[PDB]
């Protein structure tokens, strides 16, 4: 078997960062070479392991994570990272082993008069935890005073769209990610290399 | 370059209906958020009523809550807020409203010249 | 000093407008860890940014839009040093160069901030 990694990067639709997607990879031999050796990708960034090491090793289990965000935004898929992205949206653990593949998706998410799909949480109580998701959309109340369900003075609606026109810069461009977690656990390695 | 264009308000006898019109230009009338917004003279510009891509699709002000009603239009590219029953006190200046983030990541609120509503 | 990678760079010099130069950087360590060479640039008042990069296993580059035809880097694993040939210099092109290499893959455009080994910076003067 193996691993089905296009289902994952070839998929037609693509999550928000807020409500980002999540895949689970086992029992089969992934090929990371044909990955990474395939000039496809802008970034491939790994944690904890090398790279070109990764066909030699076998985990417990993997994740594949999804989403969109901007250019500018992937250095914030990262552990010990801070900002809106890592803050509300998707966070990484400091002890995170695994892999971050991005490139510029306008092949698939341009749209001329501007793409407005992409959303980003903008507001929240707390911080996320590693690999926690929010797709609530309450309103945030950002005073003493509760909000009631509506708007009004401090309370806001906690989702911003990214405007992705074509005639944005380089870095304000959308930017499919994914994210391959490694899974350390004390147990079997059913995913391994060649 | 963002525009908002508001339309169709005007002069109406108590308990009668208006459908206010806001022609967007520069961005997709489908987005995260569109927004009506009251401004009385002598008060402060008041938040009437919202339509949204996610979660609930529209909210609504308690005073307006089964009066109004807002709706959007992909081919026109307008956003309307239909009200009926109207009140003396729906009277104002009704604007429309989004709010864009930049290549900064600094925030923007839009807003329409506005149209008068008057009620009698 | 103690890191397991190191770059020598060298083949700096001045030049006349018009006319071409050849960085080289050459590293000794864990060579075969070495995934991806960055060449940087600082000129006189402005940050240190990205001229160009090349992934080792790959032999795939990309170059920043003020040196896009104009600059070629390349990769030569009999004497484990990567090359940046510079034509058609003009003076804008006058700043401290400096080759990086890093272990965790491949990033563009190139960031500073990332983790990496760095060389020393040879001078490029260009009137």
């Amino acid at each position: 078997n193996l691993c089905p990694f296009g289902e994952v990067f070839n998929a037609t639709r693509f999550a928000s960062v807020y409500a980002w997607n999540r895949k689970r990879i086992s029992n089969c031999v992934a090929d990371y070479s044909v990955l990474y050796n395939s000039a496809s990708f802008s970034t491939f960034k790994c944690y904890g392991v090398s790279p070109t090491k990764l066909n030699d090793l076998c985990f417990t289990n993997v994740y594949a994570d999804s989403f969109v965000i901007r250019g500018d935004e992937v250095r914030q898929i990262a552990p010990g990272q801070t900002g809106k992205i890592a803050d509300y949206n998707y966070k990484l653990p400091d002890d995170f082993t695994g892999c971050v593949i991005a490139w510029n998706s306008n092949n698939l998410d341009s749209k001329v008069g501007g793409n407005y799909n992409y959303l980003y949480r903008l507001f929240r109580k707390s911080n996320l935890k590693p690999f926690e998701r929010d797709i609530s959309t309450e309103i945030y109340q950002a005073g003493s005073t509760p909000c009631n369900g509506v708007e009004g003075f401090n309370c806001y609606f906690p989702l911003q769209s990214y405007g992705f026109q074509p005639t944005n810069g380089v870095g304000y461009q959308p930017y499919r990610v994914v994210v391959l977690s490694f899974e350390l656990l004390h147990a079997p390695a059913t995913v391994c290399g060649p | 370059q963002v525009q908002l264009v508001e339309s169709g308000g005007g002069l109406v006898q108590a308990g009668g209906s208006l459908r206010l019109s806001c022609a967007a230009s520069g961005f997709p009338v489908y987005r995260d958020r569109m927004a009506w917004y009251r401004q009385a003279p002598g008060k402060e510009r008041e938040w009437v009523a919202a339509i949204y891509s996610a979660g609930q699709q529209t909210r609504y002000a308690d005073s307006v809550k089964g009066r109004f009603t807002i709706s959007r239009d992909n081919a026109k590219n307008t956003v309307y807020l239909q009200m009926n029953s109207l009140k003396p006190e729906d009277t104002a200046v009704y604007y429309c409203n989004v709010k864009d983030v930049g290549h900064h990541y600094e925030y923007y609120d839009y807003w329409g010249q506005g149209t008068q509503v008057t009620v009698s | 000093s103690s890191s397991q990678v190191q770059l020598v760079e060298s083949g700096g010099g001045s030049v006349q407008a018009g006319g071409s130069l050849r960085l080289s950087c050459a590293a000794s360590g864990s060579i075969s860890s070495i995934t991806y060479l960055g060449w940087f640039r600082q000129a006189p008042g402005k940050e240190r940014e990205g001229v160009a990069a090349l992934i080792t296993v790959n032999g795939h580059t990309y170059y920043a839009d003020s040196v896009k035809g104009r600059f070629t880097v390349s990769l030569d694993n009999a004497k484990n040093t990567v090359y940046l040939q510079m034509n058609s210099l003009k003076p804008e092109d006058t700043a401290l160069y400096y080759c990086a290499a890093a272990a965790w893959g491949y990033a563009w455009p190139l960031h500073q901030d990332d983790y990496w080994y760095w060389g020393q910076g040879t001078q490029v003067t260009v009137s």
